[PDB]
């Protein structure tokens, strides 16, 4: 009991002194000036961080497999050669033919079925999709099917996938050729973020088994049909939700973000904070994370109470854990 | 136990005196920064 | 809301940030169809 | 013959050389309840998940192979008496 | 600029507008 | 939006272009049509 | 040139589409013989 | 035709003839 007696002296001393802490850690808290120097300290740790030594943090499309992913790769880059001369309009007519494209053939199971088997050769295929639609689409259209068909697919729903992929990238083409790249990065973000806060809408939103068009016209009435909505985002959220086979709608809206910030090159970075931040101090966090990941990035915060105080970051499946509620966790489980 | 107990009452109390400093400490290591109280 | 609907009879489907606390993933937890249920 | 300088000591020495070093640390997250989703450089390794629970990482494309564990959770990888070697009440073991 | 209200009223709307397979009143989400 | 209905012969012309079998697993080979299911007949890439 | 660990369990391993080299070729360039370290053959 | 069945219209699927 002797042994035993110190025990519970030093227990009980320790959960008192430790509850104590919790106490004034609360209770310093309270002043906004102390998160900011809260923040402010933990952003100085960070400078002191080592750079990440795994720069290929990619995970934008880490689901495609290598060949699917390969195949992806030049076919983005043969969008991109494409889209140099191309309008707005012209643009928008590629996105929505695109859509329409995709659209036809996640109904017509046999036909994508036959037209994503790999092959050593691929005239059948161009030949096949001329004779299919060469009239119903433009050139540059047709060009970027070719091109998509010719390449091989892991799967054949790789390839619609693929196809989405590119209507996105005309969309969020012509929004960079006006210049609002950034306006629709934070369209696309807020949505993402009303629809998880409103799961029900997004899972009335996430199934395909009901019409596309009464899907799409329930976000135009709810959501999207607003008059501070941007043009692009709207149009990019409703042809995602029209082109849904079991993906989350928030999840799909928050990939359309990922994938709007990475053709910019960033990588996005939710900071978690305890309150909202100085211009200064984000910043100072953005360099650091760029600094420290080898890459620009751009920053979404999401202001949580109950942190206390410091930051939260994570980027790809990295968590930088800064919170001071994890500190007084720590310490309340670290007793010995 | 009766005499063991004894002595952990009266030393639980006396040490219950200190232990305000050590939570001052303990804070000053979680909040990263000196804090007074 | 955030109270679940019968899924499969049983399978019983649940908002997220709502899984009453057997876990099948998607927010399906283990327990006529969709009848309303609540945790 | 108690010390309460003995037990003033542990307590204080515990608190002034108290450190938690903020790590970049990689996380996956429960998928049903347990698959782990995410910890893409885990090895064939101990896991933590909320609450100090430990778990022993069935690896696959898709995912990894007692407080309560809810889909969902944030599963933290460790990067390496009851039989994880904690005392069960006699105190610590050193 | 959203306000859940609307959100609630157009769900609501829709729902009420476009109110062995089938026999979903009758077993899973596929089929009995 | 598209919509078509003739595709159904298009389609016949492209399966209509092509017997060689492929080994896929190790044996399974995909191909020879009119020579056991559907997927496949009962070293990957051989001829 | 060079595979990748896939599953861990017999290692899965996934190699480039004509490094195919290994107790059963499971198609699709995977055979059967960390995730994702390098594998030569 | 035979498939392993196939029939115009589980799925009909109840080689190439």
């Amino acid at each position: 009991m002797r042994q035993q007696l110190i025990r519970q002296l030093r227990t009980g001393l320790g959960a008192e002194a430790v509850n104590k802490a919790a106490e004034i850690v609360r209770a310093h808290v309270a002043d906004p000036q102390a998160q900011s120097a809260t923040v402010d300290r933990f952003l100085s740790e960070l400078e002191q961080m080592a750079p990440s030594s795994v720069v290929i943090d990619t995970a934008a499309t880490s689901r495609l497999r290598a060949a699917s992913r390969q195949s992806l790769a030049a076919l983005v880059e043969k969008f991109d050669s494409v889209a140099g001369g191309l309008d707005a309009d012209g643009l928008t007519n590629l996105a929505d033919e695109l859509a329409s494209v995709a659209k036809l053939l996640l109904s017509e199971t046999a036909l994508n079925k036959h037209l994503a088997e790999p092959t050593d050769d691929s005239a059948p295929k161009v030949r096949l999709l001329e004779r299919l639609l060469s009239d119903k689409v433009s050139a540059t259209t047709l060009d970027l099917l070719r091109t998509a068909v010719s390449n091989r697919w892991s799967t054949e729903s790789n390839l619609i996938d693929a196809v989405e992929h590119t209507a996105r990238l005309a969309l969020l083409k012509r929004a960079e050729i006006a210049g609002e790249v950034d306006e629709v990065e934070e369209q696309l973000f807020r949505f993402g973020r009303v629809l998880d806060a409103e799961p029900r809408l997004s899972a009335l939103l996430s199934d395909y088994t009901t019409p596309a068009e009464g899907r799409v016209a329930l976000l135009d009435k709810a959501l999207t049909g607003r008059p501070g909505v941007n043009q692009t985002a709207a149009a990019l959220l409703s042809q995602t939700v029209g082109l849904l086979r079991g993906e989350r709608a928030d999840e799909a809206v928050i990939d359309l973000a990922e994938l709007a910030v990475s053709r910019r090159g960033e990588v996005v970075a939710h900071v978690s904070a305890a309150a909202e931040l100085s211009d200064a101090q984000r910043t100072r966090l953005t360099e650091v994370l760029s600094r420290i990941y080898g890459r620009p990035v751009s920053v979404q915060l999401h202001v949580d109470p109950e942190l206390l105080g410091g930051l939260s970051i994570t980027v790809g499946d990295e968590v930088i854990d800064g919170s001071i509620a994890s500190r007084l966790a720590a310490a309340q489980t670290g007793l010995p | 136990d009766q005499q063991l107990s004894a002595q952990g009452d009266q030393v639980r109390s006396g040490l219950e005196s200190s232990v305000d400093g050590l939570s001052a400490k303990l804070a000053s290591r979680i909040l990263g920064v000196d804090v007074n109280s | 809301k955030t109270a679940g609907r019968v899924v499969r009879i049983v399978d019983v489907e649940f908002p997220r940030g709502s899984v009453p606390e057997q876990h099948l993933g998607d927010s399906l937890v283990r327990c006529v169809r969709g009848v309303e249920v609540t945790d | 013959t108690i010390s309460a300088a003995d037990i003033e000591g542990a307590i204080e020495d515990y608190v002034s050389s108290f450190s938690a070093d903020t790590e970049r640390e990689e996380i996956g997250t429960v998928i049903d309840a347990a698959h782990v989703e995410g910890l893409p450089s885990v090895m064939t390794e101990l896991l933590e998940f909320p609450g100090g629970v430990l778990g022993v990482a069935n690896l696959d494309e898709h995912s990894v192979g007692f407080e309560k564990i809810e889909e969902g959770q944030q599963v933290k990888r460790t990067g390496e008496v009851n039989p994880l070697g904690q005392p069960i009440g006699q105190g610590d073991i050193a």
